[PDB]
């Protein structure tokens, strides 16, 4: 689509003009309207981002009750499925490029101050070598006597989270974080190496306890054999204390001096 | 050995099986729903006419978006139930899907589960929770002797009970494809679980030992004995169990809850140790008007 | 904002295959397979100091490439404006953006070859640069300033410009020259016939004479010494430009 | 020197009598004849006038400037109606239209030397005496009774025509036209001092050195010099400058391009010794009819 030229050049003519462009379009149902305001504030953020290991974020049509978020469609597959596909070949240095282009996305993220809340390798698309993350900033919005907490979700999920978490409680009010991102990339990290999840299906009342006390991932630590300074890695990342947690700029270096 | 059957316990069975002879596949179009019984964790139950028979059932609707390669797995081991026939064990009608849903239909008890008659009753006596702890224990055995599968989930809302005086087990550990489908997604305010099957340790039927005795205590005082969720857990698993009041319940009822609710399910009492238990030869030994009381406890 | 057929379920919603109109600028050439090789490796740029580039289709006879639409004004017409006031901060945020920006490009192996103020749009802050790999004698005064020795001395007419030596010491150099129109607002040569200026930056002479009959502080004027560097060798790379920037009074 | 002949003053008072007769010069009333040329930005037409009968040239430059500006040029323009001299071009009129901004001046049937000597080949010694005589005439005349210089000076803008005369165009009349378009064209070939190529300050001596390489073009036919532009310019700046070949020309005009063609301006000789040079003592005495050698080497 052309539009009105504005200014003319040497190098021919510069219009005005509409692209269309194959994109991802996740709806939601809204259920205040402070929440509008808020989700304003964070989508202006959010279409400011540049990172080649971030989704473009195009923006959002808020058309109450329905509320859409439009982002660049991810060609490939889920880093989820991409290493629990057998034909897949991994090994010491994939595993570190992959974290690499993770850490590199989620620096940025957190450099302009946004919090992912929900890194897990569903949310991260591998693409002939191209890593891009998707979906951060997502928990905070307000939409549509028990929680549902899925398997998968829960091993991503860190200690302080998973200790705020009782029936009835918003999932706004639990203390995500950059630490807890971290964390979250703790479990992405575990996957790269064991291809699977580091706790067993279970129930998520055994989970939580796992989780929230912190035995579950010791014993995961102790049992998995992996490279000690592969396993270095996933102990900071993993740490009870979120203080202790590393930050993204700080795991750069030490993926870096892997062997 | 003590899955011996009753005279009267053996003709009430045979009596379902020959009234659920004639039923055949089940349909959503057979059912015409009467009532809603309840719900919780990810499931709802109906009370419903199954109009080609005249038979009241109850039909447990589970929502789970799941691939069909797997859901007629779980319709697969569901068909375990057709040999689970004990006078302990709810009675299996069938299970099929239908919009979205896995539909499993059982015997409808009209005395719903405990956790109902005890939120009518206030609490229940000690002599009509020893009669319910022999169904508990007997029942258990069943499943372990006979179809080698534990409970997993005992509590006062699977413990069900019906006017003829009857206390059977339901929502137990049949389809292990059903469990890893739906066991790691709901998590409830209260909390039955064993601490070895908390802390992530091999459990076994001894678990279910546990979730029998901290039922007991809750029954008896009508209160659950021991606030985000993780907390609980973690009381359960580093905090002294729950116990009696000391001046109302009998010694060898404290003893017997007591040896249930041992943190440790090596030296907590097994199946066989609580069949021969003092307060176990005194309940069975004793006349109880369990249907008498059930009703006009609850109004039937 | 067309809606199309739906990919996955999750928590979140529902996730659907779509398409959107967005705002965009487009650039329309007459006139090969460099341009595929380059425009493949120009829609992967991701850096908020660089503008988003959409793509190109090429339908003939005309070459278009889709670029976002910049708001805000040109760094050409920002600091010649009276009312923008500039200071030995503003200056250094400004061009500490710019660097950003080239120094990715310059990383992903990619030349701009055309640097200058009219290619960076400021918006309250915000500097994007534009109009990356794009590149009888028809040569403006304002083009000219930007131009490194090497690539006047070998203008000849007839000859094509994909013959001209761009490079990324020629970026270097034309950020010398936006940094001195971030110092002087205005051109570093008075505006003369072009010829006297190709002579004047060929031989290196006319740069010489800015810098010494300009009274710029001698760390502004570093700065403008090692990007002007007649020897192209000699001119600094612009990760070493932001140290070099970072630690001005 | 520098005062009229009766010829030329009665030429020239006929020029001002038919100017008397144009008025205010619109698009509308020009007809295009023919394309004389173009270069630097603009292109030159043979056209002629509606209101009079007269032939006038047109040239047309593209500039893309706001109209305060090109008001400013139409305004400095209209410095070239006191421009009345035998070697400076006449001049008609001023205006802007769609973007081009127009000249309208006398119209020299002979073209330019340049175009000249593309068809002569070579021009003959004793008629660059007459052309030499004019172009300081010409710009003794700018520089006495304008206080401006040519900028300029080369073959494409010394004009001729049937009648014999020879005149300079495109000078540096306005200050505002000369600041918007010369940094834009840059041609193959270089009539500019070594001066003016290294920034420094300049006069009418540099048009002496516009003239004399000029000369030297014009006699040997073939620009002196020589490839890229810059080499060409920095040949100029650091090279010795060219000089006639011996045997053919006389010495007098080795020296009067010689005088020219100093690098140091100051060291260059100006109007006033080239006036009374050897080569112009010789060439005004002599006659040589350039009317007729004119129209016979380019056919008229
Ligand atoms: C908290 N403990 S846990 O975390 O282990 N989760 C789980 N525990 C135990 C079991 C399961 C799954 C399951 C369920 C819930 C289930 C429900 C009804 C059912 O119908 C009848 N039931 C008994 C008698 C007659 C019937 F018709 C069969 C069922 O069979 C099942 O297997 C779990 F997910
Ligand atoms: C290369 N040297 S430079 O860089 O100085 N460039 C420049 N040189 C010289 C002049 C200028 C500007 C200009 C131009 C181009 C011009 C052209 C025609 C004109 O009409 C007549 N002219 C003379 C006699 C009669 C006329 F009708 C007036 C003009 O008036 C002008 O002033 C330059 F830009
Ligand atoms: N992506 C863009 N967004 C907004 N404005 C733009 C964009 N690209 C070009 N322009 C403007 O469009 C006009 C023409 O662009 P352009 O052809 O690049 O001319 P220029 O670069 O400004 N000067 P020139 O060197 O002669 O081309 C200018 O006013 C630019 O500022
Ligand atoms: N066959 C039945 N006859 C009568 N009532 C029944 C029957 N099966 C289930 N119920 C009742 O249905 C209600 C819901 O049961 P259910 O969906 O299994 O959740 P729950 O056992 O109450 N708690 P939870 O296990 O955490 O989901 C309970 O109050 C039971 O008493
Ligand atoms: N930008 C995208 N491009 C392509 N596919 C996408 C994109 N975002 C999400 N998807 C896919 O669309 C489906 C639904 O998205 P989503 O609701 O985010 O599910 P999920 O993240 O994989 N699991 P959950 O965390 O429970 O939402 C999944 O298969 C995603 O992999
Ligand atoms: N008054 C005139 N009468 C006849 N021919 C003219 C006149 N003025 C200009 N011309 C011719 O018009 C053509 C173009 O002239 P012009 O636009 O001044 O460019 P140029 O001087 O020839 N080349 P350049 O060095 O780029 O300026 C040349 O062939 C001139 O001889
Ligand atoms: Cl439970
Ligand atoms: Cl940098
Ligand atoms: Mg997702
Ligand atoms: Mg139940
Ligand atoms: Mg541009
Ligand atoms: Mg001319």
């Amino acid at each position: 689509e052309l539009g009105e030229p504005i200014g003319q050049g040497r190098w021919g003519r510069v219009h005005r003009g509409r692209w269309h462009g194959e994109v991802a379009i996740r709806l939601l149902e809204m259920d205040n309207q402070d929440h509008l305001k808020l989700f304003k504030k964070e989508v202006m953020n959010y279409r400011q981002t540049r990172h080649e290991n971030v989704v473009l974020f195009m923006g959002a049509c808020m058309n109450p009750p329905h509320l859409a978020i439009i982002t660049s469609f991810c060609k490939g597959r889920t880093l989820h499925s991409f290493v629990r596909d057998p034909k897949t070949s991994l090994d010491i240095n994939k595993t570190r490029q992959i974290a690499q282009e993770i850490i590199k996305g989620m620096g940025y993220l957190h450099a302009k101050g946004i919090v992912h809340k929900d890194l897990k390798s569903k949310n991260v698309f591998y693409d002939n070598g191209k890593v891009v993350i998707t979906d951060f900033g997502l928990f905070g919005i307000s939409g549509v006597n028990q929680l549902k907490l899925s398997h998968d979700w829960l091993c991503y999920l860190a200690p302080e989270i998973v200790r705020e978490m009782t029936p009835g409680k918003d999932e706004d009010q639990l203390p995500f974080s950059k630490a807890a991102d971290v964390y979250a990339f703790g479990t992405v990290w575990y996957e790269l190496q064991a291809r699977d999840w580091p706790l067993k299906n279970q129930a998520a009342e055994a989970s939580i306890w796992q989780i929230g006390s912190g035995e579950g991932m010791k014993r995961v630590l102790t049992s998995v054999s992996l490279g000690k300074e592969v396993s270095e890695i996933l102990s900071a990342c993993w740490a009870f204390d979120l203080q202790e947690r590393p930050s993204f700029s700080l795991l750069m270096d030490m993926l870096e001096k892997l062997p | 050995e003590e899955l011996e059957l009753d005279e009267q316990q053996r003709k009430r069975l045979e009596a379902f099986l020959t009234q659920k002879q004639k039923v055949g596949e089940l349909k959503d179009d057979d059912f015409e729903k009467i009532s809603e019984l309840g719900a919780g964790n990810g499931g709802v139950v109906f009370k419903v006419s199954h109009k080609p028979s005249g038979l009241v059932m109850a039909r447990k609707l589970i929502h789970l978006e799941i691939k069909p390669a797997i859901r007629n797995q779980i319709i697969r081991e569901l068909q375990v139930l057709h040999e689970c026939n004990s006078p302990y064990i709810v009675g299996f009608y069938g299970a099929f899907y239908s919009d979205g849903e896995i539909s499993i239909c059982m015997e409808h008890m009209d005395g719903g589960s405990l956790d109902q008659v005890l939120k009518k009753a206030g609490r229940i006596p000690e002599q009509i929770l020893g009669k319910v702890s022999i169904a508990v224990i007997k029942g258990l055995t069943y499943l372990r002797e006979k179809h080698k599968i534990m409970h997993r989930d005992v509590k006062p809302s699977n413990i069900l009970v019906n006017s003829r005086g009857e206390i059977k087990l339901c929502d137990f550990g049949v389809s292990g494809q059903l469990i890893d489908s739906m066991a790691n997604s709901f998590v409830g305010t209260r909390s039955y679980m064993s601490p070895e099957r908390l802390q992530g340790t091999h459990y076994s039927v001894q678990s279910d030992i546990w979730s029998m005795g901290l039922s007991l205590v809750e029954m008896a005082v009508g209160r659950y004995p021991i606030m985000a969720i993780f907390e609980l857990l973690d009381y359960i698993v580093n905090e002294p169990p729950p116990k009696l009041p000391s001046g109302v319940f009998s010694l060898e009822f404290q003893d017997f809850v007591n040896k249930c609710l041992i943190k440790n399910p090596a030296e907590r009492a097994d199946l066989k140790q609580l069949m021969v238990h003092a307060f176990i030869k005194r309940s069975d030994a004793e006349e109880v008007d369990f249907a008498g009381w059930l009703c006009s406890t609850i109004g039937l």
